[PDB]
C-alpha cells in the first residue's frame, strides 16, 4: 500500500519525466529486451531493433498508462481494469515479467533524473510500480 | 544437475514406474488450468474452457506425452541435460516464443503430478533429487533463448 | 481471489486433512526445508533434523494458521493480521520463500489426499495458498 | 559468467570509474531503505528507522565500501566467480544465515545505483552486461549454501 509519501514521491518524480516519458517508456523497454532477453517472446511480431518506432510506439503506450495510474494514485484497480483484463485474458504475460520490466523503468528513471532519484523517491517508486504490477495481473485466474 | 548416487539412484527408481502417457497428460492438463496463461500456447487445441474439456482434450494428453517423453530421455544425460536439450532449447526460443517461465511451472505441476501418483513413496528427499531435476531441465531448456 | 468454487473447493480438501493438518504441516516443511535448503536461514535456531519436535511442533503452528485462514476465507486480511505484522515485521522472511512452502504444502495435500487433490482442487489451494501469502507479505513496506 | 569481450570491456571501463567507498555505501543504504525487511541482518547498525538515519549511518557506510570491495575484487575473476566467492558464500551461509535472495535484491539496487551516477553512460547494452555480473555474483556467493 501507497502511503501519502510514497504519492507525493511518485506524483512528484512521474512530474520531471513530463515530456520524456514515452522517450523513457521506450528505452525502458528496450532496457528489457536487451537485459532479460526472454521477455522478447512476447514481442514476436514487432522489430526490437535500436530505435524501431514499433519500439517507440509501444514505450508511449506504457508511459501513458503509467502517467493514468499516477493520474488516478487513489484509484488504481478500476483507472486501469481494462489493462488487467488485457493482459490477463488476451497477451496472458507471466507474472513475473512485470518485475523485470519495473526494474528497467527503475533504471530508466534513475538514469536521466539523478537530482530527484533519492532512496525515498527509490523506495517511492519501487513500490508504485509493485502496485501497478499487481493491479495488472490480478485477474490472471 | 549436482545430484548424489543415491539421488539419482532415487530418481531412476520412481522413474520406472511412470506411465509416461497419463503422467505427461496429467502434467500438461494440470498446468494449463492451474496456470491458465499457459493456455496462450495452445488454442488450436481446441476448447480448454474447463479443468475437464482441458484434463480430457487428446490434444493435451497426446502433447503431455511427448514432453513426458522427451522428459525421459534427459535423465539418460543428467550430466549434459544442456546439450542433450539444446535444439529443443532453440525451437521453443526461435520458434515457438516459450517463455521459459513455463518451464518452472511445468517441473513444479510434474512434482505435484509425482507426488499424487506415488503418494507415501514420494518422499521428503524423494522430492529433493526431483527438484534438482525438473530445476536442472528448466535451465538447460532455457539454455539457448537469445 | 477466491471464487465462491475456490472457496468451496478449498473447504472440502482441508475439512478432510481435519486430523492430520499437523502431521502435514511439519511434513510440508520438511519437505521445503530439503527441497529448498535456502529456507533454513530462517530456522538457524531449530533442529531440523527429521522427526524434530520443533519442526513437528512449528508444522501444527502453520497448520492451524492455514485452518484459521480456511475459516475466515472471506476475511483472511483480518483473520490474519497478526501474522502480517508478525512476518512483516519481526521475521521478515523474504516474500519469494511463501511461494516453496506453499509449494511444498501443495505436494504433502497431494500425496496424502489423491483422491481430492482434482485438477480443480489443486487449481483452487494454489490460489488459496497465493493469497494466505500476498496477505503475510502485504504489510511489509 | 559468459561475458562478450565488448560486453567485459565494457564493464571493467566503467567500474573503473567508480568510486567504491560511495557507491559501496549507497547500494547497501538503498537495500535498507527500499526492502527494510533486509534489516533484518543489521541491528546492532543502530537507528535505521528513516531513508537519512540509514544512508548517513555510518556503520552502514563502512559495511558497503567492504561488500563492494568485495564485489569489485570478483570482478577481476569473472572467470571465477565461484571460486572468488567460496569462503564468502560459505560465511553468508553457515554463519549469518542470510537468505541468497538478499544477493539478488543487492544486485539490482547496485544496477540502479550505477545507472544513477553514470547517466547517459550507463546504456542499454552496458546495463544488459552488469545485469550478467551482478546475476553471476548472487550465484557465486550462493553456491555453497547447503
Ligand atoms: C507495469 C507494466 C506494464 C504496463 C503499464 C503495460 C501497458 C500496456 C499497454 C498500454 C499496452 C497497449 C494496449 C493498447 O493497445 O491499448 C500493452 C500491450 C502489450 N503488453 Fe503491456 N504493460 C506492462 C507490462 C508488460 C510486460 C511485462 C510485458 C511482457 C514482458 C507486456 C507485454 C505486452 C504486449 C506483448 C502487448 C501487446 C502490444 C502490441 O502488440 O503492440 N506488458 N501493455
Ligand atoms: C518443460 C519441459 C518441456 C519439454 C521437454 C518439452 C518438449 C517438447 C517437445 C519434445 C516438443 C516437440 C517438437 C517437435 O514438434 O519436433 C514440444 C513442442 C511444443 N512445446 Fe514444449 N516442452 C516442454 C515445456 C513446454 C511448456 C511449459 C510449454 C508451454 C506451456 C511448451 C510449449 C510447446 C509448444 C507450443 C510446442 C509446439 C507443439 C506442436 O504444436 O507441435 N513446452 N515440446
Ligand atoms: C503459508 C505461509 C505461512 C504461514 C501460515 C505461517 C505461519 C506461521 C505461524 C502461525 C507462526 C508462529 C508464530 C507464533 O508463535 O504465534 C510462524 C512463525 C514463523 N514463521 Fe511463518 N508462516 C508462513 C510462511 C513462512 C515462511 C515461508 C517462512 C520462512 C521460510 C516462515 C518462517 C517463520 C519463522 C522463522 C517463524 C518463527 C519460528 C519460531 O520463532 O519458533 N514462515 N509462521
Ligand atoms: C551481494 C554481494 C555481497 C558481498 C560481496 C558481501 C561481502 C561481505 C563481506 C566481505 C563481509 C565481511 C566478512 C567477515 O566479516 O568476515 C560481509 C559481512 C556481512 N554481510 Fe555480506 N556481502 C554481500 C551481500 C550481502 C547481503 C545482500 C546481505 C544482507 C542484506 C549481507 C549481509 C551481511 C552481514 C549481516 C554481514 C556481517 C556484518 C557484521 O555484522 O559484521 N551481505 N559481507
Amino acid at each position: 500500500v501507497l502511503s501519502p509519501a510514497d504519492k507525493t514521491n511518485v506524483k512528484a518524480a512521474w512530474g520531471k519525466v513530463g515530456a520524456h516519458a514515452g522517450e523513457y517508456g521506450a528505452e525502458a523497454l528496450e532496457r528489457m529486451f536487451l537485459s532479460f532477453p526472454t521477455t522478447k517472446t512476447y514481442f514476436p511480431h514487432f522489430d526490437l531493433s535500436h530505435g524501431s518506432a514499433q519500439v517507440k510506439g509501444h514505450g508511449k503506450k506504457v508511459a501513458d498508462a503509467l502517467t493514468n495510474a499516477v493520474a488516478h494514485v487513489d484509484d488504481m484497480p478500476n483507472a486501469l481494469s481494462a489493462l488487467s483484463d488485457l493482459h490477463a485474458h488476451k497477451l496472458r504475460v507471466d507474472p513475473v515479467n512485470f518485475k523485470l520490466l519495473s526494474h528497467c523503468l527503475l533504471v530508466t528513471l534513475a538514469a536521466h533524473l539523478p537530482a530527484e532519484f533519492t532512496p525515498a523517491v527509490h523506495a517511492s517508486l519501487d513500490k508504485f510500480l509493485a502496485s501497478v504490477s499487481t493491479v495488472l495481473t490480478s485477474k490472471y485466474r | 544437475v549436482h545430484l548424489t548416487p543415491e539421488e539419482k539412484s532415487a530418481v531412476t527408481a520412481l522413474w520406472g514406474k511412470v506411465n509416461v502417457d497419463e503422467v505427461g497428460g496429467e502434467a500438461l492438463g494440470r498446468l494449463l488450468v492451474v496456470y491458465p496463461w499457459t493456455q496462450r500456447f495452445f488454442e488450436s487445441f481446441g476448447d480448454l474452457s474447463t479443468p475437464d474439456a482441458v484434463m480430457g482434450n487428446p490434444k493435451v494428453k497426446a502433447h503431455g506425452k511427448k514432453v513426458l517423453g522427451a522428459f525421459s530421455d534427459g535423465l539418460a544425460h543428467l550430466d549434459n541435460l544442456k546439450g542433450t536439450f539444446a535444439t529443443l532449447s532453440e525451437l521453443h526460443c526461435d520458434k515457438l516464443h516459450v517463455d521459459p517461465e513455463n518451464f518452472r511451472l511445468l517441473g513444479n505441476v510434474l512434482v505435484c503430478v509425482l507426488a499424487h501418483h506415488f503418494g507415501k513413496e514420494f518422499t521428503p528427499p524423494v522430492q529433493a533429487a526431483y527438484q534438482k531435476v525438473v530445476a536442472g531441465v528448466a535451465n538447460a531448456l532455457a539454455h539457448k533463448y537469445h
